[PDB]
């Protein structure tokens, strides 16, 4: 018999990221349940500043039993949701290759309008044609949101939701 | 608000009770002195039972309906076996904890709210003051109470008002099997519980000089 | 801490009476064990004298000692 | 018997922000229940200016019970249903993007415009070009709210609002 | 028994605006019923010049009851539908920007338009292009309503509206 | 580990003083244990106690045993 | 509020005769405790010389006391 809403702390150990979800199993060490494997999943935030990990299946060893409460984790000594890992992963990429096919339209265009008012033709054929299909691609790829990472080793707190026996 | 009324009524009434066991550790032989249980201990180990007065009563139950009586006496509890006399700890003595969580949630950043803070916390004291002594002086009754009981049976027993305590000792020899022996084997019993004699006739006075 | 100062230095703790032996052989006015000669005088904690604290825990302060005698100065109250 | 709609105070310690509902819990700290706790999620405001909190799983310790009340949080001292967060959150990075990228657009177009009445082409070529994509691109982001985050030290108020047995 | 529709008066702790509804209790502390509190939330107005308040749960201590007289407010002191609120809240900003937006606009296109009779024209460029822009987004968000909010301080009067006993 | 250790550097006397195959009987037999207790007095409720000079209590009953006891059981 | 002023100054309080002590051995003037020899000849409050106010909320503002007297200038008028 647990109150509903305890704390207690467990053990992340396989990696995952945020893009498959498969199973994760994790393991209360202290407080009231020693050794206790928990497995499950986690959820895709719609904005990327925090992750929770998905855990339904809570089992105790020795003897052959499996309770169904499923909670959530925080992060220990922070009492925070967000992940501990990097938020920066794919600004920069996607940005540069917009605004460098955007750079070569312009380039091509305008000096090929220019001529009005060898080499430099050969700058304006690579630059007006290369941009145009890396544009429509970039615009393609554009809308890639940025993920986060779980670590392979790092330590989790828990907290309770429904209660049990 | 009122959080700081309740904590300063805690405060106050644990420090007063801090005071107080120690005073009443700063005086002690005094206080074993005059409370000496193990004089008033009978000949079989026995606590004596503890008696109750009272003078000119008068009760009124409705109209055309009176009752008095001079003299009234009451048996409170009975005599029994003690394996040690009493002190007066657990009659004096008081708990003590310290309250020590005023939570960060009530603090005072306003002059206005600083002072009746100190005000209120201020009259919880005196209130945690008073509630302490009202504790004490109840003990004090009740121990009172027990050492007016049963030197009252003394003063009875040597008025010939109560019979005393009747016992027996059976005797046995050795006893048990061939695995488990005691030497010899002696069952102490007590019979007659003392009680209040009727017969006026049989009350022995006293006068002194 | 300092116990043997001005002394040999601390030897060792003898368990028999709970007390450290300087180097110079004399008997230290330090303890080394709980089980030595104390002299307790104040105590601290609810329900003493009494059947010690109930187990339970309740909705209000109530608390009582296992001998049922409730304990008002320890109960928590408006 | 808890009368109805009463006042109580508790304490949150876990941080979540007002994007992705889940479990928050805080533990009621004065009156009547000391060391009970209560469990829940949050709400959603279509203006900012105020953010509640959506508790419902409320545990008394001792037995194992939980009981059915469901309840919302206020402020102590101040008696506002604003949240402690700050609300000037997604005003100036939109609103430069979206202004800096019209900017571009316009200098592209009207400096190559301007010329009948090298270097300050391509200046030309820069700003003609990536001023369109970056300005579809902040009319399609643009509408994204501002948001708050519950704190993870702040103690709270609680009102009731109904009654157990 | 309490006659119909009558008059008494009540204390406001909360603030709530009109934008988010939410938990909001008033205390009945004069004429007859001592201690009483009073659950409800708001009433969304068309036009906001004045507001009430929805208030039904009508929690009495001494015994475990709660009555369900619905019931909403009166001004003390001049018993007017109206609030102590200001009203002026979203007239100037939505104002200034439309106003600001078609300025550009007319800037870029007029100085430019009038150049047959660099930084002038830099200036054409600025407002030309980012008048646009701003100025659907303004044609967007001009249509938002005045919110006026409860205070957190002021207490109240009440007319009744059905009976109890 | 500190103890252990201890116990077996001081090995000979603990040994020497803890015999116990002289004080077998002639059949090869453990005697038996016997508890010894002095001065006894119990309340089992009020207004009757029993009071007894010394009590004996038999522990282990005597069996058959081939090899004498040791420490083993006792003190690693 | 200076009970002992041009004297040696308070002593400290007997509440067996719930009377301050000034460092002269002279009784004071004031009291600290309730439980002392006060002269009253004022009493504030109704319900008085009867059983007490009743402790139910009634409809009316009419206030009864326990010997079911009423009391006409507790209660309010119209």
């Amino acid at each position: 018999i647990i109150k509903t809403g305890d704390i207690m702390f467990a053990v992340l150990d396989t990696s995952v990221n945020s893009d498959e979800p498969g199973p994760i199993l994790a393991t209360i060490v202290t407080g009231k349940l020693k050794g206790s494997k928990l497995i499950g999943s986690f959820n895709l935030p719609s904005n990327a500043d925090k992750m929770v990990i998905t855990f339904n299946t809570m089992s105790i060893p020795g003897a052959e039993k499996t309770i169904s409460i499923s909670a959530y984790a925080i992060d220990p000594n922070t009492a925070r949701t967000a992940l501990a890992s990097r938020t920066n992963h794919h600004y920069l990429m996607r940005y540069g290759s917009l605004f460098a096919s955007s750079f070569l339209q312009g380039f091509g265009n305008a000096f090929q309008s220019a001529n009005t008012t060898s080499t430099l033709e050969n700058a304006v054929i690579g630059l007006a044609t290369v941009g145009k299909a890396w544009s429509q691609q970039a615009q393609q790829l554009f809308n890639t949101p940025t993920t986060v990472e779980v670590y392979s080793g790092t330590g989790l707190g828990i907290l309770f939701t429904q209660d049990v026996t | 608000k009122e959080t700081a009324l309740s904590v300063g009524a805690q405060a106050g009434l644990a420090w007063r009770a801090k005071i107080i066991d120690e005073q009443l550790n700063k005086q002690a032989r005094n206080l074993d002195a005059i409370y000496d249980f193990n004089s008033l201990v009978l000949e079989h180990n026995i606590l004596p039972p503890v008696l109750l007065e009272g003078r000119n009563t008068l009760n009124l139950a409705d109209a055309q309906s009176i009752r008095i009586s001079d003299r009234t006496y009451k048996v409170a509890k009975q005599a029994h076996f003690i394996t040690t006399p009493p002190t007066w700890r657990q009659y004096l003595w008081m708990d003590y904890v310290k309250p020590e969580a005023p939570n960060v949630t009530l603090l005072p950043k306003t002059k206005a709210e600083k002072e009746i803070w100190c005000i209120y916390t201020e009259r919880g004291w005196k209130n945690g003051i008073d509630q302490a002594n009202t504790i004490l002086e109840e003990n004090i009754a009740r121990i009172k109470e027990d050492f007016g009981g049963m030197i009252l049976y003394r003063k009875l027993l040597a008025m010939n008002m109560v019979s005393p305590p009747y016992v027996s000792h059976t005797d046995l020899g050795v006893t048990g099997d061939g695995s488990e022996i005691h030497i010899d084997d002696r069952v102490l019993r007590i019979t007659a519980l003392p009680e209040l004699n009727v017969n006026s006739a049989e009350w022995r006075a006293a006068v002194a000089k | 801490d300092g116990c043997c100062s001005k002394m040999g230095g601390i030897n060792y703790c003898d368990s028999s009476a709970g007390r450290l032996v300087c180097n110079n052989g004399f008997y230290s006015t330090c303890y080394c064990t709980r089980h030595a000669v104390m002299d307790l005088q104040f105590l601290m904690g609810c329900c003493l004298w009494h059947g010690g604290v109930y187990p339970q825990l309740n909705s209000s302060g109530l608390v009582v000692c296992n001998d049922g005698y409730v304990s008002e100065e320890c109960s928590l109250q408006k």
